[PDB]
């Protein structure tokens, strides 16, 4: 138990050490994203076409 | 200056030199003048093989003092001059790792021949000194251009795993 | 002391003694009078010398004087040249206009050079420099090479498809003529397979470096490059105290403008006490005011002493012939994109691929030429040794032979199978190639060339193209499909700086033809045309004017040639239904193999090797055409097939019967959908 | 291997290199010195430099 | 940050250098 709890609160704080340029990057592309709004759509209605 | 005398070795004769020997000539590490470290270093025998990441290698694979590497390692010379077996201008190299830590001052190693070596001349080396008390780091540090690699980094790692 | 010309009497010019000075100092110099001695001896000569040893700018002369001493004495006999191949045009030129300096001649006279759309020889002519394909497309007339006493086929270890086709060719010619002296020359130090491959002929090495050059290595593997680079240059910028540039070696333009913007954030954090760093991107389809920038000189530094660099992030055109001055920090991850055309599936593939031994070197060896300088590269010393493999495959054991074969039968050679090719193409492509040109009666079914086939031989140009090209005239459609060929032809013309890359997109709208992206290449040239060639109207409407210009002169070219066959150059009225209709049926001719269909299930299959394809994301179509021809099948991120074009499928019957012959077909939805029409159309 | 033959023309191509006469199986060349497979390109894992995916790049002969 | 090695190759066997300039 010495050893797990060593070893996962050490990774509770490697997740937490440095919780923000992830955060904040997250929340960038999160926000580019919808901003980007609308992709082509390529339709395909063949017969249309013909 | 700075100086050692002799061959690497156990015997309390004068003319050997052990890690005692290199340890209190090492001793004055606090700033004495402000001291950092030395100008020019007198020895006999050759570190640890100098030519590790020379961009020249010398006329013979010549061994060499893992102890003497110790004494420059921290006295980071502005020059050494090794008497014993063959002339050899080692190029420069670096005193620490490069891009990981500020430029420092590098060194030059000029190995020296016999009088009446059986190549004749090259024995005397002519040249300037100036001190590192009026020298400075604009001067003294700016990296000439053929610096090498530190020499005896990777010894100094497998040195000090058993030793220190 | 007064010395007379011998090539036009004159007194030798004061600056010749300058340059001549210099000149006597580059390393190959001392070889001089060795090098005679062994053309002499033999008929065939290997060369070897790194960059800076001056072979490229010596040996050619001094390949000319042997020339002449062999004259003297002789009656002065029919004019016989030195040749000197050189594998890009820009290195053809700058060697000659230095090499008609150093023999104080004026340039296309006696010492010339011919490359592709620009002929700078006349009679007086002793030494030629060419490109590789033409003297590729010199032997195609006479076979034997007529014209010439000494050949030198430089660069060779560029390997490329018209320099490894030569090498056979000339070897065949080592026999018959057996006057003529061949000096292979190699800048890398290649493990002497070229010594072998010329019967165990004399190998001369010339040492001759200009500086030396440091190398580094990182102890642990780094496992995200990009931030290893980036994170590099940053490094580099802050820690080092020597003046310099950093030239960082990446993939491509997805990269080299990621890498541009990040390294700027940096910087911009930074703030006052660093030095100013200007990161300029290098690729080689930045239009010519966004190259000319490596040009430029640094800052004059920041007041406080911090240095001030440039920072040019380019891919592997860096790496040869596009030399970048001041460069004293080399930054190599380690890659490069590189083709290799898959011969079962017709998938031509853009991965990212690990370097050679030697293209480690070359990266390398930009520095040390102005100054010692330092290497970085982000992989370990033992990753160095045992996963980059010795040297980079050669162009031929990597592309499509279509393009080859109708050259080499041109060329005379029936045996193909034994042809001499120093490293020879894989059995599964050659079997692709003959199958290309069968269908396209360039061959028969015994395999000698066609009428149709020989014709389709001499234009530049693939062999698809020049069965469209050819068929164009027939069709009432030559003019518009003279253009298509020539867009096509060169790389392509459309640029996207991602800076602006929505505004760009606008512009390639506008020029959109709604039938797919060869009616809008069509679009695109008449646009061109119109506005006088103006400059201005390429830069605003993204499109790179080297492109245009070269694409108009290769349509200048194709119609000369045409001329000299008497296929007449024609169009369909404009008024006319026939007009649109014309030209789509006339790519359908040469590109019908090329096809794909959309499967029910959204996705296209690939005509017969039921290949899963994407529409290439630039494609101008905003729509899935039923039935789409395609021109390059791409794998990046996906396969995806690029240039995609609308066809209808009564063309495909019609206009190229033998190969959607049904009889034949693998049975799936291919087959079913073809069934229909073909009953239709009965 | 033609993982390709069906179709009435896929064995007249076979049919020019057997009258420009090959001996299947074997190697393209001269005195014979060829490939036998044609070079092959995979999907790198990603971006981990020159060895940390494991001894599977895409190069196959110097 | 990124941690440098080296491994340079030898130029020649040779017996000069720098002290022209060092002088």
């Amino acid at each position: 138990a010495s050893v797990d709890e060593e070893a996962k609160l050490k990774r509770y704080l490697e997740k937490q050490a440095r919780k923000e340029q992830e955060l904040k990057e997250k929340r960038k592309a999160k926000l580019e994203k919808l901003t980007a709004g609308p992709a082509k759509h390529m339709f395909e209605d063949q017969d249309y076409l013909s | 200056i700075a100086y050692l005398s002799g061959v690497e070795g156990s015997s309390k004769d004068l003319s050997c030199f052990d890690k005692a020997d290199v340890e209190e000539l090492l001793i004055p590490l606090g700033t004495q003048v402000g001291f950092s470290g030395t100008d020019i270093l007198l020895t006999s025998v050759w570190p640890a093989d100098i030519a590790r990441h020379s961009h020249n290698q010398p006329s013979k694979p010549q061994p060499g003092s893992v102890l003497l590497s110790k004494l420059a390692a921290h006295l980071k010379p502005r020059y050494h001059f090794a008497g014993l077996g063959v002339h050899y201008e080692r190029q420069p190299y670096r005193n620490h790792r490069v891009l990981l830590e500020p430029a420092r001052h590098t060194t030059r190693f000029i190995g020296l021949a016999a009088i009446g070596n059986p190549e004749k001349q090259k024995w005397l080396y002519a040249c300037n000194v100036k001190p590192m008390r009026k020298m400075e780091k604009e001067e003294l540090t700016a990296q000439p251009p053929n610096a090498s690699e530190f020499p005896y980094r990777e010894l100094l790692e497998e040195i000090a795993a058993k030793e220190t | 002391k007064i010395q007379i010309n011998p090539y036009n009497n004159q007194p030798f010019s004061n600056r010749y003694w300058a340059i001549w000075e210099k000149r006597s100092q580059l390393p190959v110099w001392e070889y001089k009078e060795k090098f005679m001695e062994l053309l002499r001896n033999n008929q065939c000569i290997t060369l070897v010398g790194e960059t800076g040893s001056g072979k490229t700018t010596q040996i050619p002369q001094w390949a000319v004087e042997f020339m002449k001493q062999q004259q003297q004495g002789q009656p002065p006999g029919q004019a016989r040249l030195v040749a000197c191949t050189q594998p890009r045009r820009v290195a053809a030129m700058s060697v000659a206009t230095r090499v008609a300096e150093e023999m104080d001649v004026v340039l296309g006279q006696e010492v010339g050079y011919s490359i592709r759309f620009e002929d700078c020889i006349s009679e007086r002519t002793v030494l030629k420099y060419c490109t590789d394909g033409m003297l590729l497309r010199e032997a195609m007339n006479s076979p034997l090479l007529d014209k010439y006493k000494v050949l030198i086929l430089d660069e060779a270890h560029e390997r490329t498809l018209a320099t490894d086709i030569l090498m056979g060719l000339i070897k065949e010619i080592v026999r018959n003529r057996a006057d003529i002296k061949v000096v292979i020359m190699s800048a890398t130090l290649d493990a002497g397979k070229f010594q072998r491959y010329f019967e165990d002929c004399p190998l001369l090495s010339v040492p001759g470096r200009t500086f030396p050059v440091e190398i580094f290595f990182t102890p642990n593997a780094e496992k995200d490059y990009l931030e290893a680079a980036i994170r590099t240059v940053i490094q580099i910028h802050m820690v080092e105290e020597v003046e310099g540039d950093i030239l960082l070696f990446l993939t491509g333009q997805e990269e080299i403008e990621e890498a541009c913007k990040r390294i700027d954030r940096e910087i911009q954090a930074l703030g006052a006490d660093a030095g100013a760093l200007s990161c300029i991107p290098l690729y080689s389809t930045l239009p010519p005011a966004a190259q000319q920038r490596i040009f430029e000189p640094a800052p004059p530094n920041r007041p406080n002493g911090a240095i001030s660099r440039k920072c040019v992030i380019s891919t592997n055109i860096a790496e040869t012939s596009l030399t970048i001055d001041g460069v004293v920090f080399v930054i190599d991850p380690g890659f490069s994109k590189q083709k290799v055309y898959n011969p079962r599936i017709r998938v031509e593939s853009l991965l990212v691929c690990p370097i050679s031994k030697a293209s480690a070197m070359q990266r390398a060896g930009r520095a040390g030429r102005t100054k010692p300088g330092k290497c970085f590269r982000l992989y370990t010393e033992t990753a160095y040794g045992s996963e980059m493999q010795d040297q980079t495959y050669p162009e031929i054991l990597r592309s499509n032979l279509g393009s080859v074969v109708l050259q080499l039968k041109k060329l005379g050679t029936e045996d193909l199978v034994h042809f001499d090719f120093m490293d020879p193409p894989a059995p599964e492509t050659l079997m692709r190639a003959l199958e290309l040109l069968n269908y396209l009666q360039a061959i028969n079914d015994d395999g000698e060339l066609t009428e149709l086939g020989s014709l389709m031989a001499e234009f530049p140009l693939d062999p698809q193209l020049a069965k469209m090209l050819i068929t164009s005239t027939e069709l009432n459609c030559s003019n518009e499909i003279l253009s298509i060929t020539a867009m096509l032809s060169v790389p392509q013309c459309w640029v996207r700086p991602n800076e602006m890359r929505t505004e760009a997109d606008e512009a390639k709208a506008r020029f959109a033809h709604i039938d797919g992206d060869h009616l809008t290449l069509l679009n695109v040239y008449h646009s061109f045309k119109q506005n006088q060639e103006d400059p201005q109207w390429c830069y605003d409407n993204f499109i790179n004017y080297r492109t245009m210009k070269t694409a108009d002169t290769v349509r200048t070219q194709l119609s000369r040639v045409m001329d000299k066959y008497n296929l007449r150059r024609v169009s369909t009225d404009f008024k006319s239904r026939d007009y649109y209709l014309n030209i789509r049926k006339a790519l359908v001719a040469g590109f019908f193999m090329q096809v794909a269909h959309l499967e029910r299930s959204g996705h296209y299959v690939t005509v017969k090797d039921n290949q899963l394809v994407n529409l290439h994301p630039s494609t101008v179509l905003d729509h899935k055409p039923e039935w789409a021809l395609y021109n390059e099948f791409v794998l990046t991120t996906k396969n995806f097939i690029r240039t995609v074009t609308d066809v209808r499928p009564e063309w495909l019957l019609q206009i190229a019967p033998q190969y959607y012959d049904l009889d034949n077909f693998p049975d799936g939805d291919t087959k079913r959908k073809l069934t229909t029409v073909m009953q239709t159309l009965q | 291997g033609s993982w390709m033959r069906g179709d009435g023309n896929s064995n007249k191509i076979m049919k020019m290199m057997q009258a420009m006469g090959y001996k299947p199986g074997e190697g393209l060349g001269a005195q014979g010195q060829g490939i036998v497979e044609p070079v092959q390109a995979q999907l790198r894992k990603g971006r981990g430099a020159v060895g940390a995916y494991g001894k599977e790049s895409t190069a196959t002969g110097p | 940050t990124q941690v440098s090695m080296n491994k340079g190759n030898i130029s020649f066997v040779r017996g000069a250098g720098k002290t022209v300039q060092q002088n």
